[PDB]
DNA sequence: CAGGATGTATATATCTGACACGTGCCTGGAGACTAGGGAGTAATCCCCTTGGCGGTTAAAACGCGGGGGACAGCGCGTACGTGCGTTTAAGCGGTGCTAGAGCTGTCTACGACCAATTGAGCGGCCTCGGCACCGGGATTCTCCA
DNA sequence: TGGAGAATCCCGGTGCCGAGGCCGCTCAATTGGTCGTAGACAGCTCTAGCACCGCTTAAACGCACGTACGCGCTGTCCCCCGCGTTTTAACCGCCAAGGGGATTACTCCCTAGTCTCCAGGCACGTGTCAGATATATACATCCTG
C-alpha cells in the first residue's frame, strides 16, 4: 500500500533532474581505464593529463546525449515511447556516420 | 623562464564591466570566452585569406573582412557587425 | 598425296574413337571432383575447371593413357612484376584490397609464394579424391620439379590427369603485351578490341633457376584467346562451318604437329622444342594470310609445302615472335641452342626429302 | 618631438587590442600584406560579438539570482537565442548541460 | 587491461538517456550503446595520439585531444581551444 | 481486358530506369527562370553564365535525391511505404537543418 | 512569376524514383518545393556575395562551387 | 660546362611534376619555408590516389564494355569501395548518377 | 594569350600506365582536375595548421606525412606512405 | 500451371564530332653559388603523472511484483497508381546586338622594414564576499473513493 | 469533486576558497622615416549572354477506375519500471618517487634569392574512329484464365 508510483513518474522526474544539471554522468575511474586501454593499440606506453582525459569525458558525454535526442525523435516517429536499438541505427545512419 | 602567454581576459573583462556593471564571471567561464574569440578570429581570418586568393590579390583589407562577415555571420548578426566594423573605421581614419 | 595425310587424320581419329570413351570417364571424375570442390570451405572456392575444348585440336593428349585439364581461379587486384625480360615470366603482388585478401597466407612478404599455395592445392585435392572411392582412383606425388598434380586411376586401367592451376585476372591485358595478337587488317579490329576486353590467365612454372625466387614466377596464358581465334581460323569467320568453305587450316595444323610429335620423340636429343612453336607460327601464317583461297584441301600438300617453307624462313634469321608478346621472342639460343635449332632443321630436311616416311606407320 | 603615444584602439574607439590582432594576422600566414584598417575592422566585429554573448548570459545569470556567469549562463544563452544558435551550432561547451525540453507526448 | 568496456554501467547509460529526454528504455540498449562509444572513442584517440607522436612527446596533451575534436568537427569549448 | 498492370510494377521499372540514367531530370528552362526569380532579390540585373546555371541545377538534384533516400528510410522505419511530409520533416531535424 | 510551379509534380516523382522511392503521398510536392526553394535561397545567397565582392555583374560557374564548397556540398566537374 | 637538366620527377621515379608542386606550396601561404623532399612526398601520394581510382574506373569502363572513362564510370568506382567512398564522403560528381540499389521491403 | 594550366598531362601519363588501351572523356578529365586540387589543399592546409601547431617555420616530408595519416582512411594511408618514402628515398640517392 | 502481351537486352549499318597526336614557342623550371637564420643537439631543472594505502559511503547489482505498452490480427474506405486522350510549352536551330569581362600600360599612394622609447599587460600575492552546504519548516503534486 | 504521503521550493546561518585588485617589470606596440611595388584607373577588344522567331513533338495535364495500403480498433502477454536489500569499489585525503616536458646555449646545414639558359607544357590545327542512332530479333518477365 505505501506509495508505489506509477510507471513513468520517476522517470519523468528523472528527465527533469537531469536537464537542469551540468555534472558528470559517467563514473571518472572506468572512463579513464576504457580509454588507456583503447589507447594501448596505437601506441604503449603512453601517459595522460588529467585535462585529456576530462575533454575526452565530456565530448563523449555530449555526442551521446545528442544521439540519444535523435534516437527519441525516431521512436517518437514510430508511434512509440520506448527506444530501441533500430532507432539508434536509423539515427546514424541519416546523420551519414555508416 | 615563465613563459608570458596571451589571451583576451582583460577585453573580455572591460566589455563585460561596460554591458553588465555588476556582474563577475568565473575562470572557466572566460576559457569559454577565450576559446570563443579564437574560433572566430580564424574563421573570419581563413574565409578573407580565400577570398584574397580567389581575386588574384595578395592583401587583406577591410574590404575582404566585410565580405567574410557577410558570408559567416547570419542574418542581423551580419547587419549589426558590419555597422559597427565601418562606423570603427570611419573613427579610426579620421586620426 | 593428301589421301595418305587424310587416312593418317582419319587414324588420329581412331585414337578419337578411343578417347571419347577413355575422355569421357576422366572427364566424369573430374567433373564431380569439379563440384565438390567447390563446396567445401577453403581458399578455393570458386574454382572451375576452364574449358578450351576435349578434341585433340584443343587439348594436351599423347598416348591414351594421359590426359589434361585447366582449373581456373579468379585472383583479386593483381600487380605483375617481369621478371624474365624478354617479356615472359612475372612476380604476383597485390594492391590495396580494401576489404581482405583471404590469401595473404600464401604470401612471402610482398610476393605470393606459388610453391605454398601450389602445396594445399596438392594436399586438398588428394585428400578429396582420397575421400569419395566410388571408381578406383589414386593419387602420384613426383619430383617437386614441375608443378602439377598427376592422378591415376585404374578404371579401366591406369588414367593420368595433370592437373594444372591457373589464376584469372580480369584487369587489363599488361603493356608487354600491347602490340600482341596482331590481326588488325586480317580479320578487324572490333574482334581485337573485344577478345582483348577478355581476362588473362597465369600459370605455375618454374623458369629455369637462374634465379632466387623459384616458383614464384608465372607465365602469361591466352589459352581461350588461341581457342577462339584458331576455332574462327579464317578471314572469313565461317570456316570450319557449312555455312562456309572448308579449308586446310586445320589440316596443316595437324599434319605438322602430329609429324613433329613422332619426329621429336624418335629423335629425343630436341625436347625442349614444344607443341607451342607450330601454334605461334601457324598463327603468324595465318595473319599474313589474306586470301582464303589460300586454303583449300585440294591443295592441302601445296600450302603445307609452303608452309615448310615459312618454317624454314622463321629458324633462319633467329626469331619466331610470340604472338601475344612480340618483345618476348622465345627463338633466344639462351633457351634452345642454335645447333639444336639447325638440326630440327636437318630432320626437316629429312623429313622433306623422304616423302614423309614417319607417316607410313599405321 | 615625439607627441604621446595612442593606441590604435583608443583612436577606433574599441575595447580590444588592434595592435595585437594587427599582429596576429601578419604571423598567421594568411596574406603577403595586410591593409592598415583591417584589424580595426576585425576588433570591432569580435567586440561586438563577445557584448552580444555576454547581455544575453548576464541575464541568464540575473534570472537565477547569481552575480556571476558560469558556463551553464552562457549555454542557456546562446542555445536560447536564434542567431546565435545558428554560429555556433557545433560547438560544444564544457559543463554546459543541455536545455530543458520534454516531448509533448511524453506527459502524462 | 582488459573487460574496461563493461564499466560503462547500464544506470549511467540510463542517466545520459534521462538527459536526452527518453522516457521508456529497451534492453537491447546497452550494448549498442557500449558499441556506438566504443567506435568513437578509437575515432578520437587515434588522432590524439597522432598528433602526439608527430610533436615527439609521449604523453596526451588536452591540446591533442581539442585538435583532433576539431578536425572531426566536434569543436570543444573550454580546455585551451 | 488488354494488359492492365498491377500497382507497383511500372513503379518498380522506372526505379531500375532512373537509378540507371545520369541525365538531369528537371526542365532547365523552368529551373533557369526559378534561379532568376530568386535572385533578384540580392542584386538586380544580375547575369549568368551558362555554368552556373547548369551547376545550381546539378547540386540542386544531387540533394534533392539525397533527401529522398533518407526520407524513404525514414518510411521504412515507421512500417509504411508511402513517403510523407512526415518523413522529410524528421529526415531534416535528424541530418540538423532545423 | 511564381516559377515554383515550373517543378513539375512528374520532375518530383522522377526525382523520388531515382531515390529509391515506390509510393509517394499527395502532399509531399508542396513540401518539396519549400525544402529546393530554402536550399537555392541560401546557395544564390552566398554565390552573389561572391560575386558582388568581384565588383563583377555576372554570376560564374566558381561563384557557384565557391558557395557550395563553402556549405560542405563540394561539386566536381565545373572547375576549381 | 653545364649539367643538361634532369628534372626532379624523373629523379623520384613519377609522372607528375614535382617543380610545379614546389611552386604552388611556396606560392599558397602555407609557410615560411618549404622543404626540399616534401614536394616529392605530396608528387607521390596525388600520383598514387589518382592510379588507385583511374584503374577502378578502367574496370567498370570495361566492364560496360567501353573505350573511354565518362564520369559515370568515376562514380561507379568510388561508390564501390569503402575507403575512397569515406573520403570523398561529401563530394558530388556532375553527371555521375547514382548506384542501383531497391530497399528489400518493396520487391 | 591567358595561358592556364592544369593536370590533365599527368592523369594521362598514369592512366596510360595503369590502363594501356583506355582513352578519357573530357569531363572525366576536369572531375579529375578538380579532385586533385581538393586533394592537395586538403594535405597542404593539414601539414600548415601541423607546423603552426608545434611553432615551427617549415613544412618537411614528416609534416606532409602526418597529414597523409590524418586525411586518409585505414588501408589507403599505410599505402600512400609507402609511396611517399620509397620517393624520397629514391630521390635523395642523386 | 500456360499461353499471351509487353518490355528489354542484343545484334548490325551509318554517320559524326570529339578525342588523340603533331607542331611552334615562350615562360617557367633547373644548375650553380652565397648568406643567414631555423632547427637539431645536449644539458638541466622541476613540475606533474603514476603508484600505493586506508576508510567511508554512495552507487551498482540483484530480486520481485505488476501494469502498461509493444505487437499481431481484422476490417474498411479512400487516396494513389495505371492508362488514355488533349493541350501547352520546352527544346532546337538560326539571327542579331551590345554589355561587360578580360587584358594592358602608368603612376601613385600604401604597406613592409628598421631604430629608439615607453607604457600596457602578464605573473605573483593577498583578501574578503559570493556561493556551497546543512537544517528546518512550507507548499506543491501524485495516487483513490 | 476530497486527503495524505513525499518531493521540492524557500528561508536562515556558517564558512571557505576563488575572483578581483594591487605592484613590479619587460617586451611588444607606437612614432617617425624611407623605399619599392601592388593595385587603382583609363582605354580598348571581342566574347558570350540576352532577346527574338518559327517549328516539331515530347512531356505535362486532366480524368476515370479500382485496389491495396494506411489507419483505427481489440486483445494478449512479456518486459520494463518502481522499490528494497546487499555488496563493492569509486572517491577522498595523503605521501613518495621519478619520467619527461620545457627552457637555454651553441653550431651547422638547409633553404631563400639571383642569374642565366633551355626544354616542357600550352595553344592551335587536323584526321579518323568510338559511340550515338535507327532497325530488326530474340529472350524475360508479368499476368490472368
Ligand atoms: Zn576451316
Amino acid at each position: 500500500k505505501p506509495h508505489r508510483y506509477r510507471p513513468g513518474t520517476v522517470a519523468l522526474r528523472e528527465i527533469r533532474r537531469y536537464q537542469k544539471s551540468t555534472e558528470l554522468l559517467i563514473r571518472k575511474l572506468p572512463f579513464q581505464r576504457l580509454v588507456r586501454e583503447i589507447a594501448q593499440d596505437f601506441k604503449t606506453d603512453l601517459r595522460f593529463q588529467s585535462s585529456a582525459v576530462m575533454a575526452l569525458q565530456e565530448a563523449s558525454e555530449a555526442y551521446l546525449v545528442g544521439l540519444f535526442e535523435d534516437t527519441n525523435l525516431a521512436a517518437i516517429h514510430a508511434k512509440r515511447v520506448t527506444i530501441m536499438p533500430k532507432d539508434i541505427q536509423l539515427a546514424r545512419r541519416i546523420r551519414g556516420e555508416r | 623562464k615563465r613563459s608570458r602567454k596571451e589571451s583576451y581576459s582583460v577585453y573580455v573583462y572591460k566589455v563585460l564591466k561596460q554591458v553588465h556593471p555588476d556582474t563577475g564571471i568565473s575562470s572557466k567561464a572566460m576559457g569559454i570566452m577565450n576559446s570563443f574569440v579564437n574560433d572566430i578570429f580564424e574563421r573570419i581570418a581563413g574565409e578573407a585569406s580565400r577570398l584574397a586568393h580567389y581575386n588574384k590579390r595578395s592583401t587583406i583589407t577591410s574590404r575582404e573582412i566585410q565580405t567574410a562577415v557577410r558570408l559567416l555571420l547570419p542574418g542581423e548578426l551580419a547587419k549589426h557587425a558590419v555597422s559597427e566594423g565601418t562606423k570603427a573605421v570611419t573613427k579610426y581614419t579620421s586620426s | 598425296e593428301p589421301d595418305k595425310l587424310k587416312k593418317v587424320l582419319d587414324k588420329l581419329r581412331l585414337k578419337r574413337k578411343d578417347i571419347s570413351e577413355a575422355a569421357e570417364t576422366v572427364n566424369k571424375v573430374v567433373e564431380r571432383l569439379l563440384r565438390r570442390m567447390q563446396k567445401r570451405e577453403s581458399e578455393f572456392k570458386g574454382v572451375e575447371q576452364l574449358n578450351t575444348g576435349s578434341y585433340y585440336e584443343h587439348v594436351k593428349i599423347s598416348a591414351p593413357n594421359e590426359f589434361d585439364v585447366m582449373f581456373k581461379l579468379e585472383v583479386p587486384r593483381i600487380e605483375l612484376q617481369e621478371y624474365y625480360e624478354t617479356g615472359a615470366f612475372y612476380l604476383v603482388k597485390f594492391k590495396r584490397i580494401p576489404r581482405g585478401n583471404p590469401l595473404s597466407h600464401f604470401l612471402e612478404g610482398e610476393v605470393l609464394s606459388a610453391t605454398k599455395m601450389l602445396s594445399k592445392f596438392r594436399k586438398i585435392i588428394k585428400e578429396e579424391v582420397k575421400e569419395i572411392k566410388d571408381i578406383d582412383v589414386s593419387v602420384e606425388k613426383e619430383k617437386p620439379g614441375s608443378p602439377a598434380v598427376t592422378l591415376l586411376i585404374r578404371n579401366p586401367e591406369e588414367i593420368s590427369v595433370d592437373i594444372i592451376l591457373a589464376l584469372e585476372s580480369k584487369g587489363s591485358w599488361p603493356i608487354s603485351t600491347k602490340e600482341g595478337l596482331p590481326i588488325q587488317g586480317w580479320l578487324g579490329t572490333k574482334v581485337r578490341t573485344n577478345l582483348r576486353r577478355e581476362p588473362f590467365y597465369l600459370v605455375p612454372k618454374n623458369a629455369k633457376d637462374g634465379n632466387s625466387f623459384q616458383g614464384e614466377t608465372w607465365r602469361l596464358s591466352f589459352s581461350h584467346t588461341e581457342k577462339y581465334i584458331l576455332n574462327n581460323h579464317g578471314i572469313e569467320k565461317t570456316c570450319c562451318e557449312s555455312s562456309g568453305a572448308k579449308c586446310c587450316r586445320k589440316e596443316c595444323l595437324k599434319l605438322m604437329k602430329y609429324l613433329l610429335e613422332q619426329l621429336k620423340k624418335e629423335f629425343q636429343e630436341l625436347d625442349a622444342f614444344c607443341s607451342y612453336h607450330v601454334k605461334t607460327a601457324i598463327f603468324h601464317m595465318w595473319t599474313q594470310d589474306p586470301q582464303d583461297s589460300q586454303w583449300d584441301p585440294r591443295n592441302l600438300s601445296s600450302c603445307f609445302d609452303k608452309l615448310l617453307a615459312f618454317f624454314l624462313e622463321c629458324l633462319r634469321t633467329e626469331k619466331l615472335d610470340h604472338y601475344f608478346i612480340p618483345k618476348f621472342n622465345l627463338f633466344s639460343q639462351e633457351l634452345i641452342d642454335r645447333k639444336s635449332k639447325e638440326f630440327l632443321s636437318k630432320k626437316i630436311e629429312y623429313e622433306r626429302n623422304n616423302g614423309f616416311p614417319i607417316f607410313d606407320k599405321l | 618631438a615625439r607627441a604621446k603615444a595612442k593606441t590604435r584602439s583608443s583612436r577606433a574607439g574599441l575595447q580590444f587590442p588592434v595592435g595585437r590582432v594587427h599582429r596576429l594576422l601578419r604571423k598567421g600566414n594568411y596574406a603577403e600584406r595586410v591593409g592598415a584598417g583591417a584589424p580595426v575592422y576585425l576588433a570591432a566585429v569580435l567586440e561586438y560579438l563577445t557584448a552580444e554573448i555576454l547581455e544575453l548570459a548576464g541575464n541568464a545569470a540575473r534570472d537565477n539570482k547569481k552575480t556571476r556567469i558560469i558556463p551553464r549562463h552562457l549555454q542557456l544563452a546562446i542555445r536560447n537565442d536564434e542567431e546565435l544558435n545558428k554560429l555556433l551550432g557545433k560547438v560544444t561547451i564544457a559543463q554546459g548541460g543541455v536545455l530543458p525540453n520534454i516531448q509533448a507526448v511524453l506527459l502524462p | 587491461l582488459r573487460d574496461n568496456i563493461q564499466g560503462i554501467t547500464k544506470p549511467a547509460i540510463r542517466r545520459l538517456a534521462r538527459r536526452g529526454g527518453v522516457k521508456r528504455i529497451s534492453g537491447l540498449i546497452y550494448e549498442e550503446t557500449r558499441g556506438v562509444l566504443k567506435v568513437f572513442l578509437e575515432n578520437v584517440i587515434r588522432d590524439a595520439v597522432t598528433y602526439t607522436e608527430h610533436a615527439k612527446r609521449k604523453t596526451v596533451t588536452a591540446m591533442d585531444v581539442v585538435y583532433a575534436l576539431k578536425r572531426q568537427g566536434r569543436t570543444l569549448y573550454g580546455f585551451g581551444g
